[PDB]
């Protein structure tokens, strides 16, 4: 990049350095079953979203 | 824990069916409340001890199957399979040593 | 016009035979390893001249020694800071040094 | 083999072809706004998601 | 590029649209599972499968008008491609704004040889008690030490020109060439300052060099000279666009940066051409040992050149100050001998090699000046969309031919002579609006202007009794009125020239559909048109609009 910008400029290149929140809710009102559909399928669902 | 469970077809013993769940992590063959050498599990109920089926019996490592309809005749629909007419897959050896 | 296809690289850890010390592995020898959709073989060809033996990595272990203060400030031993801090892995790539 | 392979890469696809000329076409390969930063990279460097 | 050999194939079976036996058979399956509880005679003297026949020809005559190559198909009348594409010379090119892009544009003033390009610090001192700035460091008159700021400015230029004439100064002609340039083509918030000639600093080389006994030492001297002067102030040549094929370079490569109507430069050159920091003895002895005859150098040295060289230090290395060119100063020397013996040079045979060396240089350069674009593959151009009328396929028997039917044979054959070419022209108006639409593919993605239309037809006019087939003969006369009164309201214009100009825009990567809610604050049910107008409008203007940012 700083060979095709301008004779005066320069750019820095960094990683992102991540941060951030995280959800809870209500229960859900239906599940295929307490193990087939548990809680924690639905978080492993969640956090493969994000 | 929620993840040791993966089935539960007869929550309140009145059905035959299927438990399946994985040994946990930290279970303990050396124990002195109950004989060693073995993993233990429990159940357990708090009522009269009427309210759930009587037994025949518990194992391990079953497999369900279902008949495939083929140009043939079904005659064992008429009446269920006896017991103990199978004892081999279609391949005779796939590391398996026998069928009940 | 289009841009051409670039090759992969890969490393491959060797064993040599029980009755063997040494062994010569030369350029260009043939390894092989899953098909493509026509059923065609993947090839891959060694790249370097290599020699094999029989030399195993068999244990690793780590120290590290911080000093935040010069000795020359030390005038008792109970000093109000802490100096520094010495600390060791018998196992360095387990999870907690020890095997876990 | 104890890890993945690394560094190839597949001959262009039309749809690709067609979107790295449409490209260059209107950043000229000069890293000026924006866009043409985050295109140049993008069609640069293959193992980069965002 | 020889001619070879034609031939025709012998396999003539497509399964397609230029296929007349598989056309017909299709035809015939069709026929059977729609029309069979009526029609069920399909011998060859029945009027119907005649007609389908005819029709099945007919087919095949379109398809192979539309596999014509589109070097024809968008062919202009005079030639060209002016309302079709943009050409690598005009759409690949950009503006300069990169610092080798800059020694590229001046490095093409006649008369410059290299170019420099080096930044400017005016410093501003200020006084932070009572906020003022001045260039002078007076502001700080009476201040305490934490009282005083400095800042640099941070968009000027200096230029740096190396010429052909060996002046001291730079030619009046040659600074107003490098401010007009640099000031038509410049980016937002940077300015030039000076330009001026490059500083130099002089460096000797001494040596006693042994060479072959069957050797032009004339020439070796010619030869060793040049190749020093080269290394310390080396500079780029001009290529033909020939040559940058030759090298290995592409087309979006060899355009990527200014258009140089001088020949192309090549970049790796460019960059190697810099100001050198250091010269040493270890590249120069390699310099004169690999010079043909060249056997061994006895003695050599480096040294800065200077008054009272007396005995000094080796000097293996020379470091050159920042902004300035290393040059030869004119007081070196090479003694050259074989095995012991001295021998002597004359001045005019070593003039005349060092300039044959040199001249052939510039012939190069020159012919560099005319290869400058590619070939485009040129078509011709011949009414696309003509088109013949069904009706001659058929037997005079019929009487719908230009013979006519005897008379003898009564009226009311005639009459039903007349039915039949009616019901006819519902097979042929089809056929003749799909050549039409070939015809108009040209305007349909047009740079300049599209049509009104999206849909079009023909007046057919090689049967006779059109003028009284029709109700009214005058739409015969204008395919604008035909198309009107044909297909009408069927063309929904304003949806599929929205279509038709996005994809054209998109080809160039940009997006307009902000238009869609923004003009609604403007007008009410006249932005349809207006956003067709601004999107052709766009497009014209394209070359320009990219390029100058």
């Amino acid at each position: 990049v700083n060979e095709l910008n301008s004779f005066h400029v320069q750019a820095k290149v960094i990683n992102p350095n991540y941060e951030e929140v995280k959800v809870d809710v209500k229960v859900k009102f239906r599940e295929g079953l307490d193990v087939s559909f548990y809680l924690t399928k639905v978080k492993e669902d969640i956090k493969k979203f994000l | 824990q929620s993840g040791e469970i993966i089935q539960n077809q007869t929550p309140r013993f009145l059905k035959s069916g299927i438990f399946q769940f994985s040994i946990p992590k930290q279970a303990n063959l050396d124990n002195t409340v109950l004989p060693p050498g073995y993993h233990w599990i429990k159940a357990s109920m708090v009522k009269p001890f009427d309210v759930v089926s009587q037994l025949i019996n518990i194992h391990a490592q079953a497999v369900e199957a279902v008949f495939e309809d083929q140009g043939s005749s079904g005659n064992h629909l008429e009446k269920g399979l006896p017991a103990e007419t199978i004892s081999k897959l279609q391949e005779r050896l796939s590391w398996i040593k026998s069928i009940q | 016009e289009k841009q051409a296809l670039s090759p992969d690289h890969v490393f491959l850890i060797f064993e040599l035979a029980k009755n063997v010390s040494q062994e010569k592995l030369d350029e260009g020898t043939e390894v092989d390893g899953g098909k493509d959709d026509t059923g065609k073989k993947n090839t891959y060809l060694t790249s370097f001249e290599t020699v094999l033996n029989k030399t195993k990595v068999g244990q690793l272990k780590s120290l590290y020694n911080e000093i935040s203060v010069e000795k020359e400030e030390i005038k008792e031993l109970n000093t109000p800071i802490s100096t520094g801090t010495f600390v060791m892995a018998p196992m360095a790539n387990s999870f907690d040094g020890l095997g876990e | 083999q104890p890890y993945p392979s690394t560094k190839g890469k597949a001959q262009e696809s039309d749809e690709d072809y067609y979107r790295r000329v449409s490209e260059r076409l209107r950043h000229k390969k000069r890293a000026i706004t924006l866009w043409d930063y985050e295109h140049l990279i993008l069609q640069k460097f293959p193992k980069v998601y965002k | 590029t020889l001619n070879k050999h034609i031939s025709i194939p012998k396999d003539m079976s497509s399964k397609d649209d230029l296929d007349f036996h598989f056309l017909r058979e299709e035809g015939i399956r069709y026929i059977k599972e729609l029309g069979s509880n009526f029609w069920t005679d399909y011998n060859t003297h029945d009027p119907g499968i005649t007609m389908l026949e005819v029709l099945c020809y007919a087919i095949s005559d379109l398809g192979n008008r539309i596999n014509i190559p589109i070097e024809d198909l968008i062919a202009n009348e005079e030639g060209g491609v002016k309302g079709q594409f943009y050409k690598v010379q005009e759409i690949l090119p950009s503006a300069p704004t990169s610092e080798l892009d800059l020694r590229k544009l001046f490095i093409d003033i006649e008369g410059i040889k290299n170019c420099w390009i080096k930044r400017e610090r005016v410093t501003v001192f200020a006084d932070l008690k009572n906020q003022k700035l001045s260039y002078e460091k007076t502001i700080w008159e009476d201040l305490k030490e934490n009282q005083k700021a400095q800042f640099d400015l941070k968009g000027l230029y200096r230029i740096l020109v190396e010429t052909e004439d060996a002046d001291k100064v730079l030619s009046e002609s040659l600074e107003k060439a490098v401010f007009t340039k640099f000031h038509a083509n410049r980016n937002l918030c940077e300015d030039l300052i000076k330009v001026e000639k490059v500083a130099t600093e002089p460096i000797s080389v001494c040596a006693n060099v042994e060479v072959a006994p069957e050797a032009d030492e004339e020439l070796i001297h010619a030869q060793i000279l040049i190749a020093i002067e080269d290394y310390l102030a080396p500079s780029p040549r001009h290529y033909s666009l020939k040559q940058m094929v030759d090298k290995g370079y592409t087309m979006d490569e060899i355009f990527e940066g200014p258009f140089l109507e001088n020949g192309f430069i090549d970049t790796v050159e460019l960059k190697a051409s810099e100001l050198r920091k250091e010269v040493r003895l270890s590249d120069i002895i390699n310099i004169i040992m690999s010079i043909d005859g060249v056997k061994i150098v006895k003695e050599i040295t480096l040294g800065n050149c200077d008054e009272n060289d007396g005995i000094e230090n080796n000097q293996w290395v020379i470091c050159i100050p920042e902004n300035k060119k290393p040059k030869l100063c004119k007081k070196t020397t090479i003694n050259y001998f074989k095995g012991i013996l001295p021998i002597n040079l004359n001045p005019v045979r070593v003039d005349n090699h060092k300039s044959k060396i040199l001249a052939s240089r510039l012939e190069n350069d020159l012919k560099a000046k005319d290869d400058l674009e590619p070939a485009i593959p040129q078509g011709t151009f011949a009414d696309w969309g003509e088109y013949s009328s069904i009706q001659h396929e058929f037997p005079e028997t019929y009487g719908i031919s230009d013979i006519g039917l005897p008379p003898k044979l009564g009226v009311k054959r005639a009459v039903l002579a007349r039915q039949l070419k009616g019901y006819l022209l519902f097979f042929d108006q089809i056929l003749a609006s799909y050549f039409e639409h070939l015809s108009k593919i040209k305007s349909l993605l047009s740079l300049d202007q599209g049509p009104s239309f999206t849909y079009f037809t023909q007046a057919i006019k090689d049967i006779k009794d059109v003028e009284e087939l029709f109700k009214d003969p005058t739409l015969l006369e204008n395919d604008e009125e035909l198309t009107k009164s044909l297909i009408g309201k069927l063309d929904d214009t304003i949806e599929r020239r929205n279509q038709l100009m996005d994809h054209l825009i998109a080809r160039f990567a940009e997006n307009f559909s902000s238009y869609a809610f923004l003009m609604k604050f403007l007008y009410g049910e006249s932005t349809d048109e207006i956003v067709l107008q601004d999107k052709q409008s766009f497009l014209r203007e394209y070359k320009e609009i990219s390029r100058e940012r």
